[PDB]
Order: C-alpha cells, then sequence, then structure tokens
C-alpha cells in the first residue's frame, strides 16, 4: 500500500525559478548569481 | 494502544539572531538611580 | 604547566552562589544547593559574576 | 650605563589610574584595569598629571 513519509519541509525550500528571472533571463556578463544563492541560503535554519 | 512508538531525536529550530550592536557599539552601560537622565553635547568653535 | 603545582583557588561570596533564575526551593534545592534525601550537599549552583549588572 | 643597576621605581596615584577618556565601565575595562576572564588584572591604562590644566 501506499506509504507516506513527510519530513514537514516548508515549502520555501524548494524554490522554482519560474517567473521571468529563472536563470537565462539574465545576460551572463554582467549578472552575479552570488545574490540569487545568498537570497536562497538566507532561510536554511543552519550553517550551509 | 500496542502500537509500541519509539522516539528519535527531536529538532530544536533555533533563531538566527546576533546583535553587533549590544556587542560592538554599546559597550558602555549605566543604571538609572533616578527617574530620568541628562546628555550635554556643548559644540566648540573658537573665533 | 608552567607551574609544578596546578592548584590555585577562587573566593566565592555567598551571593554568588545561589538559586538559579531566583526561583522556588524544594527539598533537595534550595538557594541554589542541591542535597541528597538525607540532606548531605552534593552540588551548587554558582551565579557568574554579574559585574556590571548588565 | 651610568649604574650597575637601571631598575627605577615610580609611585602613581590612583587619580592617575581610570577608563581612557572617562570612558564607560565594561566587563573586563573596570576603572582602566584591563582584567581577563578570571578575574586578575592585565593591564592599566595610567594617565599623566592633569596640572597644569591646559
Amino acid at each position: 500500500d501506499p506509504v507516506e513519509v513527510d519530513m514537514g519541509r516548508s515549502e520555501e525550500n524548494n524554490i522554482t525559478q519560474s517567473g521571468g528571472t529563472e536563470w537565462s533571463k539574465r545576460d551572463k556578463s554582467t549578472y552575479d548569481p552570488t545574490d540569487d544563492i545568498e537570497a536562497y541560503a538566507l532561510n536554511a535554519s543552519g550553517v550551509v | 494502544m500496542y502500537t509500541t512508538a519509539q522516539l528519535l531525536a527531536a529538532n530544536e529550530q533555533k533563531f538566527k539572531f546576533d546583535p553587533l550592536f549590544l556587542r560592538l557599539f554599546f559597550r558602555e552601560s549605566y543604571p538609572f538611580t533616578t527617574e530620568k537622565v541628562y546628555l550635554s553635547q556643548i559644540p566648540g568653535l573658537v573665533n | 604547566s608552567s607551574r609544578l603545582f596546578r592548584t590555585q583557588f577562587r573566593m566565592v561570596s555567598p551571593k554568588r552562589i545561589s538559586n538559579p533564575n531566583n526561583t522556588g526551593d524544594s527539598r533537595n534545592c534550595r538557594a541554589g544547593v542541591q542535597i541528597n534525601d538525607s540532606g548531605a550537599a552534593l552540588g551548587y549552583y554558582v551565579s557568574e559574576d554579574g559585574y556590571p549588572g548588565w
């Protein structure tokens, strides 16, 4: 039978890039992904 | 009634909190034995 | 290990030893002193030097 | 090198010992007496004579 395992992962830890800023909607030369990775790591509840 | 569950370690869910202000700029501290306090700021401009 | 003797002393004021968080006093816990059933002292809850009191 | 001993002594008034720039008291810098965590004195912020007051 199907058995469910839900760790309780809050959904904001499962970010999708959908919108107008996925990764390719920015120039490779100009943009810096450091801001995005910092924003993602903001809500982590622990040192990454 | 007869499940006999076994408990593992639970989380703690700490809070991201580091002052930097009550440890950087506010090194000084005082009590109040009076109802109010006074602050003096005297400008010095000599001619 | 610079000295041949590793023993050093430190005085403790009576105010420095008290019940943590100024809580109540149970049978085994009285004023920051943990004792057995018969009353023999076992452990102490010494408060750190709170000077200045901030 | 005029003497076999180059060691001298100077007494200091407590009025010459205080927090630099009249700064407030802290956990370790108390009355210009920088101390360790254990409380043992480590350094002193000595100030010269205030007289003459220029």
